[PDB]
């Protein structure tokens, strides 16, 4: 008699959904002003 | 020609005994595949009540995870 059970296995799949990635942590407004205008916020308002 | 008729039944009773011990190996293979899809970074449950079932495995009992759990640890210990 033939064995009515096959080594063939059932298959499940992962709920892999990719949406839209996020923007990285934008620079702080103080550091933004620094490496763009070479001088901090305090040194800019003293004028 | 009576012993032939006896073997037609004894072979049926041996194929029904390799049906309930290939099920209990299919279930450990599918549980391992689930753990491996969960480890390698994919979002599929690993509870015994959420495996797939395809008539080569049947419904999963709790003891078909205990058996698996004591068998990965047994295999990892032997490396």
């Amino acid at each position: 008699h033939k064995q009515k059970v096959t080594q063939e296995l059932p298959e499940s799949t992962s709920f892999d959904v990719k949406g839209i990635e996020q923007e990285a942590t934008a620079k702080p407004f103080a550091k933004d002003f620094w490496e763009t205008h070479g001088e901090t916020l305090d040194e800019y308002n003293s004028r | 020609e009576q012993v032939q008729n006896q073997m037609n039944a004894w072979t049926k009773a041996q194929a029904k005994a390799l049906d309930d011990s290939m099920k209990s190996m299919n279930k450990l293979d599918v549980i391992d595949k689930q753990f491996q899809k969960r480890i390698n970074g994919e979002w599929v449950s690993t509870d015994f009540k959420d495996m797939p079932v395809n008539e080569n495995t049947g419904e999963f009992k709790h003891s078909d995870m205990v058996n698996y759990a004591n068998k990965k640890l047994a295999e990892i210990d032997s490396m």
